[PDB]
RNA sequence: AUAGGUUUGGUCCUAGCCUUUCUAUUAGCUCUUAGUAAGAUUACACAUGCAAGCAUCCCCGUUCCAGUGAGUUCACCCUCUAAAUCA
């Protein structure tokens, strides 16, 4: 792919995208599914989030994790 | 023939025979041993025979050894804390020092065990990819599944180059 | 080779001959029979009742080549060549 | 409500560790606030052409 | 109140061990395998007795018998029914969750048809999905053509029964409808022709052996046993009969008369056995040979 | 040639001519191939018949016209596998061509999915540890209200016509690119009588 | 390992940022717009067909 | 290397052989390749149908939720494949999709009633 | 390597060279179809065309992908802590 130093093309010079024609009745329903997929799905990211969250700090300091470390240190000593 | 007295010391099969996977805080262990007197003998067997076995176990620990000074042998183990383990070794066999070793700086092989399955986890069966890292490479290997092409020519209208004819 | 090779195989010791000289039971396991303890030949002569000294090192002289292969050392393009039925 | 897979897992979770109960799970969106897409961003954090003139 | 036993039970897993019998030598069979050097150990008789002991601990888990299981019902949920999606698509997708740290009958496999219904998968569906991606050694994802009747009827003529069943037991699973029939096809082939030694010192025995009390065809199986000198096998199998069958004329009569021993099987070949006369025969004939030995 | 057998290739085994031809041995027995070397190329030749023309030293399979390789054909597949193995000899072993050998490794394999030729079947562990039935993945899930009740998963699966205000935000937004208003989509998807 | 110093390097990095701070475009320069063309001359860009009313 | 910017991405990576695809399921950079380095396999998509009339595709759910709880995005494929599994809700275009379908072809049906009815 | 040929009038020992095996380019002669894979000798010089846009203006992107093998112990581990993603 080009880089940004590469001349452009003078076949494109004058190349206007003629944006495409909007269907009201699709447009508006379209645009409420997003929001309310969007909406779903961040709140489904936030969950995942927080069981991610959670493993790290219970395997650090959670009951299982210092228990097994003192018992350790007492095996040990 | 293999040279040196006791070639078979020299055989990764020997090498990974031992016993002894010291815990992640022993970092140096020192050896002082005497090369004459029959005290020593076991700390002498220990040196020509499981040296060799602990260091390919533990890699990252130093191993010195130092010899003749002082009357008796002794082993002492520097813990990361900075905790010093004297173990005196006069009279045991080295059977005997390299049992001792692992009850009281060793891993147990319930430890190891719990290691060994975390590494299985790492390659999963159904990952598909080169040989070196997963079981199969494509799909197409899987009975039933459509076959390479290379294999088995595909039908006619499942080739692009008769999508576009039929089409025009 | 034929007159070494003569020697060799002349002078081969029986497992019959190593009962009788150890006065111990020759036990052949085989993998293809998993653990079974068959025995393959037995003392004609009375039984040791002492086990033979289990030595933790075997001080045997280790040929390089073998122990290359085992180690998967060494790389011939001429070994496990197939051949014509011999 | 949750997606039909998901919620069948948690469900499936729940009557395996033992936990009987009649209600179903349900995400909360009462966090998410979905801004319209013409709501004001930071101009702060926004970047500026460079200056290579023509 | 009174509960007959399972085929897992304690006391039948022993009558059913007993009766099948350790045979070190039909256990441990030399395989057909690629082969290697054998070893060499010299031993004393102490040493040889301690190995010959542990052959026979090895051996008793390799005759670990099989769980009979009953026929899993078929799977028929569906999970949801997105109508919109009507249509759209013309073949049907199977999505397997393929997390690693599960068991396979705890995972979610799910079908979305082409309707727009997501299903859970089948059985079938299951076990095929299962294979695709966690494959299984000596399981093949489209069924084997040996369970056809006319090729299982070759591996019958020819006395391969032990491995039909090994087949089986590796392509399909112990509650499939496939593994119930396959089993008991061949169960049914052992007892017309009377082949029940081909399956002694083996982990299939003891199916069999269930397969013929809970039917109340033990005739076969007890003739053979008496023919053989197995008294104490047939005995065992006329009373596990007793107990799989309590409210029977057999078990009756055993309660009625306090029927040990040789009785039970007088006492049952009578009143339920199906050859009674021919029972009585044979019996008649060993206990008149063991009288001679015993001179 | 027309070899006789060729329906029922099994007869030839069995026959004298062929207990005279090679009695007990089995048919490569004697087959030497012709090679620079000592050491023979690490591949067979490919045909021994080329456009219905035998070559010089045909193969033990191809020198013979009336050995069939039919997956029925049992004793001759026995001698082209080890008996104490059960593998597969490779064609340098006993010399067929590629062609012939690779005909012998299907037959060999369709005998053995027919039953016709014994090999080893090794005993192996159930697949599973717990065989129970419970868990909801395979048992019945509780139906989720919507299904029961016959709505869809989510309300906005289904299409719900927008208000006219709305309509003519677009409409003004889009003066001069607009498409012809979409009434409600069809309930279900329609067919072709 | 001893990594051969390269002093061109950041020599010219300082350089650029200064000349960005000094002869940076000012608002009138980016943001200006020919109305006739409805482009800016300044990136020489055509602004977007549904911007131009 | 060291990608300016960029983020993970659980995307569709094609392999197979010409006229035959078949996608892995990868958590990758998104500079990345398509078919390049990846962090983690997560599945697997055979788009052609087998013997048994089936699209197979696999997931590991357990690492998905992992990588989406750690900021990956989600391609629109993927996205697409998720929805049909009910793990995430039907992605809006299929339905759009699925309605503009259902209009073709209720408007086909008006034009060969017309061929039959009037000719 | 399962080895083989070759020193001499001949033998044994040592020893080099070479043969037989499997690939990759190129040359000669030669060639029917189908599927699939792969595909300048040179970091030598290059005509022509194309390869980065999107978008209600700002931003973002063009720092990616694709290409090459000139240079060459910046690639791996630990510590540390930027940018970046989790609206
Ligand atoms: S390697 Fe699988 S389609 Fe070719
Ligand atoms: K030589
Ligand atoms: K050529
Ligand atoms: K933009
Ligand atoms: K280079
Ligand atoms: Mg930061
Ligand atoms: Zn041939």
């Amino acid at each position: 792919r080009k880089t940004r130093h590469d001349p452009l093309a003078k076949s494109k010079i004058e190349r206007v995208n003629m944006p495409p024609a909007v269907d009201p009745a699709e447009f508006f329903v379209l645009m409420e599914r997003y929001q309310h997929y969007r909406q779903t799905v961040r709140a489904l990211r936030m969950e995942f989030v927080s069981e991610v969250q959670r493993k790290v700090h219970e395997a650090r300091a959670g009951v299982l994790a210092e228990r097994k470390a003192l018992k350790d240190a007492a095996e040990h000593r | 023939p293999m040279k040196g007295r006791f070639p078979i010391r020299r055989t990764l099969q020997y090498l990974s025979q031992g016993n002894v996977v010291f815990k992640d805080s022993v970092k140096v262990m020192t050896v002082n041993y005497n090369t004459h007197g029959e005290l020593g003998e076991g700390a002498r067997k220990f040196v020509f025979f499981n040296i060799p076995q602990i260091q390919y176990k533990n890699p990252w620990v130093q191993i010195m050894m130092f010899k003749n000074m002082t009357p008796s042998p002794f082993l002492r183990f520097y813990l990361d804390s900075g905790e010093q383990v004297l173990v005196d070794v006069e009279t045991k066999s080295n059977k005997e020092i390299m049992e001792h070793i692992r009850k009281i700086l060793g891993k147990n092989e319930e430890t190891l065990r719990e290691e060994e399955e975390e590494k299985k986890q790492l390659s999963h069966p159904a990952n598909f990819g080169p040989r070196k890292y997963c079981l199969r490479e494509c799909i197409c290997e899987v009975e039933g599944q459509v076959p390479c092409p290379s294999l088995v020519p595909l039908p006619k209208e499942m080739r692009g180059k008769y999508k576009a004819a039929l089409k025009a | 080779l034929t007159q070494g090779l003569f020697r060799g195989l002349s002078r081969q010791e029986t497992h019959q001959q190593l009962a009788d000289k150890k006065g111990l039971h020759v036990v052949e396991i085989r993998e293809e029979c998993g653990p079974l303890p068959i025995v393959v030949a037995s003392p004609r002569g009375p039984l040791r009742k002492d086990p033979e000294p289990e030595d933790e090192v075997p001080d045997v002289k280790l040929d390089w080549e073998d122990v290359k292969t085992a180690q998967g050392m060494k790389r011939s393009v001429w070994s496990n060549l197939k051949r014509a039925a011999t | 409500p949750y997606p039909p897979l998901l919620r069948a897992m948690i469900i499936a979770e729940r009557q395996k560790n033992g936990d009987t109960s009649t209600e179903e799970p349900m995400l909360n969106v009462q966090r998410i606030r979905m801004e319209p897409w013409d709501y004001p961003a930071k101009q702060e954090d926004k970047g500026r052409a460079k200056g290579t003139p023509v | 109140e009174t509960k007959k036993p399972t085929f897992m039970d304690e006391e039948v897993q022993s009558i059913l061990t007993k009766m099948t019998g350790l045979n070190l030598q039909k256990t441990f069979k030399p395989a057909i395998q690629e082969l290697k050097p054998p070893t060499y150990k010299l031993m004393t008789q102490a040493q040889l007795e301690e190995a010959t002991r542990q052959a026979v601990e090895a051996a008793k888990v390799r005759l670990k018998m099989p769980p009979v299981l009953e026929e899993r019902v078929p799977i028929n949920d569906v999970l949801a029914e997105d109508k919109i999606l009507e249509g759209t698509e013309t073949t049907k997708y199977v999505f397997t969750d393929i997390s690693y740290s599960i068991p396979h009958r705890e995972r979610f496999i799910v079908v979305r048809e082409p309707s727009g219904t997501l299903r859970k998968a089948s059985w079938e569906e299951r076990d095929r999905m299962i294979q695709v991606y966690f494959p299984k050694e000596g399981r093949k994802i489209l069924t084997p053509i040996i369970f056809k009747e006319e090729n299982l009827r070759t591996m019958y003529s020819q006395d391969r029964h032990v491995d039909v069943l090994n087949l089986c037991f590796a392509q399909f699973e112990p509650d499939s409808t496939e593994y119930i029939k396959v089993h008991h096809k061949t169960y049914e082939d052992i007892d017309k022709r009377g082949k029940y030694d081909l399956l002694r010192s083996t982990r299939y025995f003891g199916g069999m052996v269930w397969y013929f009390v809970n039917n109340k065809k033990i005739d076969g199986l007890l003739i053979d046993q008496i023919q053989r000198d197995l008294i104490d096998d047939a005995t065992n199998l006329v009373q596990l009969y007793h107990v799989l069958h309590p409210d029977g004329q057999s078990a009756q009569g055993a309660k009625d008369q306090a029927a040990e021993g040789i009785n039970l099987i007088k006492v049952f070949a009578k009143t339920e056995a199906q050859k009674g006369a021919y029972i009585e025969l044979t019996l008649q004939t060993y206990q008149e040979a063991l009288s001679r030995h015993s001179a | 040639p027309i070899s006789p057998y060729k329906d029922e290739p099994w007869k030839y085994l069995e026959s004298e001519e062929y207990q005279e031809r090679y009695g007990s041995r089995p048919v490569w027995a004697d087959y030497r191939r012709n090679h620079k070397g000592g050491v023979p190329p690490q591949r067979t030749r490919k045909t021994c018949i080329r456009r219905n023309k035998v070559v010089g030293n045909p193969c033990p399979i191809c020198r013979d016209h009336k050995l069939h390789v039919d997956f029925r054909n049992v004793k001759l597949l026995e001698q082209f596998v080890c008996a104490h193995t059960g593998i597969i000899f490779y064609a340098p072993y006993t010399g067929v061509c590629v062609k012939q050998h690779k005909r012998l490794t299907q037959a060999i394999q369709k005998a053995r999915d027919h039953g016709l030729l014994i090999y080893h079947i090794p005993q192996v562990e159930p697949r599973d540890l717990d065989f129970s039935t419970s868990h909801g993945a395979v048992s019945a899930t509780p139906p989720a209200p919507t299904l029961v009740s016959g709505d869809p998963w989510y309300p906005w699966y289904n299409w719900k016509q927008p208000p006219e205000r709305e309509l003519s935000r677009l409409r003004r937004l889009y003066q001069g690119h607009l498409q012809e208003e979409s009434g409600p989509p069809p309930e279900s998807m329609p067919k072709m009588p | 390992k001893k990594v051969r110093p390269r002093l061109i390097a950041e020599l010219a990095r300082r350089v650029r940022a200064l000349r960005e701070q000094l002869n940076r475009p000012r608002d009138s320069q980016l943001y200006a717009v020919d109305y006739e063309t409805l482009t800016r001359p300044f990136s020489g860009r055509r602004l977007p067909v549904r911007a131009w009313a | 290397k060291a990608y300016r910017g960029g983020h993970l991405t659980i995307r569709l990576a094609l392999g197979g052989c010409t006229n035959r695809p078949f996608y892995r399921i990868v958590a990758a950079h998104n500079k990345c390749p398509r078919d390049g380095r990846f962090v983690e396999q997560l599945g697997s998509y055979d788009p052609l149908p087998n013997s048994h009339g089936e699209k197979l595709v696999a997931l590991n759910l357990d690492r998905i939720r992992h990588w989406i709880g750690c900021g990956a995005h989600l391609s629109k494929p993927m996205e697409k494949l998720l929805g049909l599994a009910g793990f995430f809700p039907l992605h809006p275009m299929m339905i759009t999709n699925a309605e503009r379908l259902r209009r073709k072809r209720a408007r086909e049906v008006l034009l060969a009633s017309q061929k039959t009815d009037a000719e």
